[PDB]
Formats: C-alpha cells, structure tokens, sequence
C-alpha cells in the first residue's frame, strides 16, 4: 500500500485550524488513497515528459515541467 | 502544533511522506522502466506536503461548512468534486 | 509474530523504514544537489499573515511553476487523473498570449469586444491614458 | 447564447483596463494592449471557476441560494485572503 | 470597479443548475473578490517589469505570473 492511516491523521492534525475537528475512519482511509494518487500522478507525469524526451532518468526539470498542470487538477 | 515547538513533528512528517513517495516511486518506475533522482523524489515529497496541508484546510473549512466537527465522506467527496476520474473513483472507494 | 509490522504501526517511520530513507532518497551534505522547495504564496495587494520563518530558503532550488511557460500552451499528458477546467483554463490563456505574442491576437481581442459594450454594464472612468 | 457571453466580456475588459489603470498610476508604469487583454480573458475564466464553486459549496450546505459563507469558503486556503473579505463580510 | 447585477450575470451564466441563487451580500462580496483578483493580477505583472527595470508591463509578465495567481484564489 501506500500511506498508514495515522500518518495521514497526524499530517491533517498539523495544518488544522481548530483542535476539535476530527475525522472519520472512513475520511481517513479516502484521503490516504487520494494522497497516493497524487504521487502516482506526479511521478507518473514527470516520468512519461523523461519518456518524451528520451530520457532514462527522471531529473528536476520534468517534475517542472508537468508541476503547473499537475497542481491545477487536484486544487 | 500551532506556533511554537512544532518544527519536530514537522520534520518527522516530511521524512515520513518522503519515504512514501519514494517507495511509490519505485512503483511507478518499474511500471515505466525510468528510475527517479534523488532531488526528483525529494520535490514530489514536497508538493504532497504541501497539498497535504492544502487537503487538511480544504476538508476542514468543507466540515464546519455543513455544521460538523467531524470530517466525513462528503468532505471528502465535495474535495475531489472537480475532476471526473477522481471524483468517480471516490464515488467508487468511499460508498465501497 | 510479525517484527516487520510490529515496529510500524503508528504515524512515524519505523527503525527499519528510517535507514531506507536514511541511505537512498535523504538529501545530505554529500549530495550536491540544493533542496527542492515549493514557493510560498504572497498577495502584493493584501496584508500578509507572514510565512516568513525560513530564512534560509535560498540555499535550495525554488520550484519555478513559470520557466516551462512555452510547454503550457497544450495538454501535458494525463495518467490517472484527467485535466480540470481549472486547468483548461490556464491552458486556453496560454494559448491565447501565445497568439497574441506574433502580434496578431492582441488588438483583436479589444476591436471584437468593443461592439458589446453596453455602458450601463460598467463603471464608467476617465481614460488616463497608461495604456500603451 | 453568444451574445450575451460577448457583452459579459466587454465588461470585464473594460472594468479590467480601469483597474489596471489604477494599478498603472501607483507604481507609475504602462500596461500594454495584450496584457489588458490577457488579464481580462482571466478574469472572466475566473468568474466561471467562482460560480461553479459555490453552487457545489450551497448545496454542500443543504442550501439553493448562495450567501456570504460561500464566499468565504472560497478563501478557505490562504490565511490572507482568508482574513480579507471575511473583514469585508462583517462590515457589510 | 464591477457592478453588482453584471457579477449576478456572470455567476448565473456558469451555473448548471436554474433553482440556484445569489443573495445581495454575496454578490457584494463578489464584486470585491473579482476586483481584487484582477489588481492582483495588474500588481505582481508589475512587479515583475520592475524587477527587469522595465516600466512597460507586457504579456511576458502575465506568464511569470499567472500560475501562482490562479493556485492564491481557489
């Protein structure tokens, strides 16, 4: 799998604003599997612009480049 | 956490959203045949810090919205309301 | 019985899952690549609630979300999570400044509009004419 | 129709030139044609994202109408912007 | 800088749905939003001309800017 689910409690208890939110195990468990299609998406993006560009590594500059489009579809 | 002594929990967070990312990485490297920089899973574990903390403000302005202290499904359904292919598959993994 | 699992049950990484972050994708002193940060976002027109407690943030990489402006006339790829209007939008004025850069989309776009104005829709100025 | 999306247009261009203008005056510098013009396609792309964001946002609340808190939640990600408008909502 | 009723307009041309509805505070609100965004936009194009020392805006600052300006707003 991906991320545990007290992980992601732990990182969404960090930027609340308020101490008594709370969060479903349901909740929970769905933004677990949403913070892993992120990475997916980014890694996956940033892997297929090196595979544009023939390339065999994946370095800064195709994280860069997928970057502003990658963060307008998961605003 | 809240404005003092809480650079710690950060700190250990971001290592540990960076062992995820690197470990889906490799994942996604052996599905593609590239391998992924240092610096290149260095950056991605930052940007999903950061839209980590973007998804915690979103969720918990959407639950005290409805009147709720408590994040549900629809929290996080009215989150990936935008995009069709997220929003059906939280149709199809939050009901499920 | 399962020492693997045992010692990661909880929102940290486990002993074990620490040495493989340690060793393999940790930035240290030895790599000498800069630390890839996000910028952080500052209204010109607004009092900023300061995110000013780094100072050091220089001595990393900035990730530039404008250095690739040429690439982001066009859709770029898609692998499980498919473009937003948000994004199509971005997208379409990009598009748009980039016929606008060979001159030609400019003064169009003002010559189309300019027809459909109807003053009662407006707020009406003195032209002071900083436009060039 | 189209016409109707031409005349909303018109407006936001020429309420963008004015403001542009506004902003040309404080820091003394000229705003091109084509930047004008860029800005106001923005904006005009921007009310539609505004839109469909409350709608969704209302009916989150069990409500039809959209209100001040809507607006509000637009804000919701960065503290300035935050703390901005919801000064403006209560003094309104 | 934006009329109340043309921000009604524009609300209502985007919405899917016919039983959906704005209150005045709102479209207030609105107004101010729209105007901040577009002063927004004007304020960091600028900013980056001076930064070239250049007192001439053009749409080569609209592209330093506009990806950041759309993340800011949501």
């Amino acid at each position: 799998g991906g991320f545990r689910k007290e992980t992601v409690e732990r990182l969404l208890r960090l930027h609340f604003r308020d101490g008594r939110t709370r969060v479903n195990g349901d909740a929970l468990l769905l933004m677990a599997e949403l913070l892993k299609v992120f990475v997916r998406e980014a890694a996956a993006r940033a892997a297929r612009q090196a595979q544009a560009e023939d390339l065999e590594k994946v370095d800064i500059e195709h994280v860069e480049k997928v970057l502003p489009q990658l963060l307008l579809d998961f605003v | 956490a809240g404005g003092e002594q809480r650079e710690l929990l950060i700190q250990r967070l971001r290592a540990a959203v960076h062992y995820t990312t690197g470990a889906l990485a490799q994942d996604v490297a052996e599905d593609k045949g590239v391998l992924f920089s240092k610096q290149t899973v260095a950056a991605i574990s930052e940007i999903t810090f950061r839209q980590a903390e973007n998804f915690a403000r979103d969720l918990e302005m959407f639950a005290r919205h409805a009147k709720r202290s408590t994040i549900t499904s629809e929290d996080v359904k009215l989150l990936a309301r935008r995009s069709n292919s997220l929003l059906k598959y939280i149709t199809q993994k939050s009901d499920e | 019985d399962p020492k693997e699992m045992h010692c990661h049950e909880n929102w940290s990484l486990s002993p074990e899952e620490f040495e493989i972050w340690d060793r393999l994708y940790r930035l240290k002193e030895n790599d000498g690549v800069k630390e890839p940060i996000l910028p952080h976002t500052r209204f010109e027109t607004l009092e900023n609630l300061d995110k000013t407690s780094k100072p050091e943030e220089e001595a990393a990489h900035k990730l530039s979300l404008s250095e690739w402006s040429i690439w982001q006339s066009r859709p770029f790829p898609t692998s499980m999570v498919d473009h937003s209007d948000r994004c199509y939008h971005f997208i379409s004025v990009m598009e748009l400044i980039e016929v606008m850069r060979q001159e030609q989309g400019d003064c169009s776009y003002e010559l189309e509009l300019q027809p459909h104005l109807r003053i009662e829709d407006i707020h009406v100025r003195r032209n002071k004419g900083h436009l060039s």
